[PDB]
């Protein structure tokens, strides 16, 4: 009896319809030639790599695979899915049906179908799979990432790495908007050389590839000239750049106003409206120019529950075609809860874009961000429509946090953050799942202490063990129980990052094994914060004295390593018991 | 060196 395997995003409808099948050595492939080229080829490298053959001929004692959009007419996919259909969904929409030795994919659209192989891809387990009717389709029409924060832009093996993860989990959108791309911002007028062109070319190509609308972005609020012959010649440098990546195959744009000195609210407006009517329009194939204001987080655009100078006059001129984004109550804030999207939403008479800064750590370089999406409110599609985080100069780790959020965008009111955080590290860690769980759950919270603060707080089931036992402490209560439950996690803290160390790949241990050092330090010091309150409960205090010197070696060096892990957790621990009772 |  073959079992649903873990699926990312979750699909909206799936029921189990049968026991399940294993795949046949060689299958049927059926309308291939009428399906979308991007859907057919994934579904072609999948079988390459699992060692499945596609028959030359018909032959009814293998397998059968049909694939096909809505709007192609091939009647054996319709007999196929058995009344099941892709036709009444929204777009990206898709129906699946595996049954009695068939497997059938009929996507809403193109886009549709290749997220059915995707789903397809997931199912399949050493050539098993399990018979099930899934209809399915996505909350937020647009879900992505903003390649948009401070430090070393991603490496071009970075990004094409990342555009195959997006397709895999049914991300339909990048922003390429690296601040510190000098062509992108501080340099914005001046093209790409010739040899940038060619890595671009292979991002938009692999962008097409796997379904992700890839956006051009462009930052000229440093130093762009707005009125008389300066102002015609800026605006053409626009034309100019936007054309070149246009001829390479490019067909969504932004232009971005944030951190910038001149707040000429009337201008960006202007130069927005300009660009989307005699490019955008013009060009006809190109998707709704994207924009970020100058004030872009509510503490920023809104006093009092009314607009700014700024704000005001802003969404005043933007055409309502162009999407605006914004991040929510601050720059980096613990929530988006419904009423700030529908305050924000009402300001712009229209469905607004989130930006949202998790997991980007540029404010904070030394902590990992490694959580889900958390704080963000499920209901928030009845005014957003276009979804994108902004992710770490750690591109590899970034993919934790990325899995959520494709879990989140696509069917964000059954999105459960502890069950999709759990299914990301699962997923992509295998082997190492339960290790890395236990590493990561220290990593999720991160608090500048200034005005930075966002993600899930750090391994709380530790911290109220923690608590709980200096309650029992002050409150003379027998705590010996307590105290055997944490030397097990701190000795289990300590496992677990020495596993890590030592079975990791490169590609995910070269962005962390600081931090594990960190972790394993913190954990030797919390065990010796231990030893400190034994022995302080036996007045025993040579072995007191020699723990405490132990206790404040481990944090000496967590104070003054680059690494930040466990602050209010494993770090405090060691903090609190030395402060007496 | 980044926003706010
Ligand atoms: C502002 O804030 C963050 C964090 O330092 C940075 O990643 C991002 O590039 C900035 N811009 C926006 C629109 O959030």
């Amino acid at each position: 009896q073959v079992l649903v395997p873990n699926l990312n995003p979750t699909p909206e409808n799936l029921e189990v319809v049968g026991d399940g099948f294993k795949i046949t050595s060689s299958i049927n492939l059926v309308g291939e030639e009428e399906a979308d080229e991007n859907a057919v080829n994934a579904l072609r490298e999948f079988l390459t790599a699992n060692n499945i053959e596609i028959n030359s001929e018909n032959d009814p004692n293998s397998t059968t695979l049909i694939i096909g959009e809505v709007d192609d007419d091939i009647p054996e996919l319709d007999e196929a899915l058995n009344g099941t259909t892709a036709e009444n969904l929204k777009e990206e929409g898709y129906a699946l049906v595996s049954n009695d030795g068939k497997i059938a994919i009929e996507g809403k659209d193109g886009d549709g179908t290749f997220y059915g192989v995707q789903t397809f891809k997931q199912l399949v387990k050493e050539s098993n799979i399990p018979e099930v009717n899934i209809t399915d389709y996505p909350t937020v029409s647009a879900r992505g990432i903003v390649e948009g924060f401070y430090g070393t832009p991603w490496t071009h093996q970075d990004r094409l790495d990342q555009i195959k993860f997006y397709g895999e989990n049914k991300l339909n959108t990048y922003i390429y908007a690296p601040k510190d791309d000098p062509y992108h911002r501080e340099k914005w007028r001046e093209p790409y050389p010739e040899s940038e062109m060619q890595r671009m070319q292979e991002l938009i190509n692999a962008s097409a590839e796997n379904k992700v609308d890839f956006v051009f972005g462009i930052s000229p609020g440093i130093d762009i000239r707005f009125d008389g012959d300066a102002g015609e010649e800026d605006f053409n440098h626009l034309i100019t750049k936007a054309e070149s990546l246009y001829d390479m195959g490019v067909r969504s744009f932004a232009i971005y106003w944030d951190n910038i000195q001149d707040k000429s609210a009337a201008k960006h407006a202007q130069v927005l409206n300009r660009f989307n009517e005699e490019f955008v329009k013009a060009k006809g194939d190109v998707k709704p120019l994207i924009t970020v204001p100058t004030e872009y987080d509510t503490g920023a655009m809104v006093s009092n529950g009314q607009p700014r100078a700024y704000t005001r006059i802003f969404a005043e001129t933007v055409d309502p075609s162009i999407e605006v984004m914004w991040t929510g109550p601050g720059v980096v804030t613990n929530e988006i809860p419904l009423s700030d999207a529908q305050l924000i939403s009402g300001i712009y008479d229209r469905n607004m874009a989130v930006w949202w800064n998790y997991p980007v750590t540029d404010y904070f370089k030394g902590k990992l961000a490694l959580g889900p999406m958390h704080g963000l409110d499920k209901g928030l599609n009845q005014y957003v429509d276009f979804f994108t985080v902004n992710p770490m100069e750690h591109a590899e780790l970034s993919k934790i946090s990325i899995h959520t959020a494709a879990d989140y965008s696509w069917n964000m009111d059954n999105y459960d953050y502890d069950k999709a955080w759990n299914r990301a590290i699962d997923m992509l860690y295998g082997d190492l799942a339960e290790d890395m769980k236990v590493f990561a759950n220290h990593s999720t919270r991160m608090d500048n202490k200034t005005w930075a603060k966002s993600g899930r707080e750090d391994a709380p089931e530790l911290r109220a063990k923690m608590d709980e036992l200096w309650n029992k402490l002050s409150s003379k209560e027998d705590a010996s129980a307590l105290i055997e439950e944490l030397y097990g996690e701190f000795a289990r803290m300590e496992e677990a990052c020495n596993n890590l160390k030592a079975n990791l790949p490169e590609v995910a241990l070269e962005e962390c094994s600081r931090q594990l050092d960190e972790l394993i330090t913190l954990a030797q010091g919390d065990k010796a914060s231990l030893d400190m309150i034994v022995a302080q409960l036996n007045e025993d205090t040579e072995a007191y004295e020699s723990a405490k010197e132990i206790a404040q070696n481990k944090l000496n060096t967590a104070l003054s390593s680059f690494a930040v892990i466990s602050e209010k957790v494993a770090q405090s621990f060691i903090q609190e018991a030395l402060s007496f009772a | 060196a980044h926003c706010g």
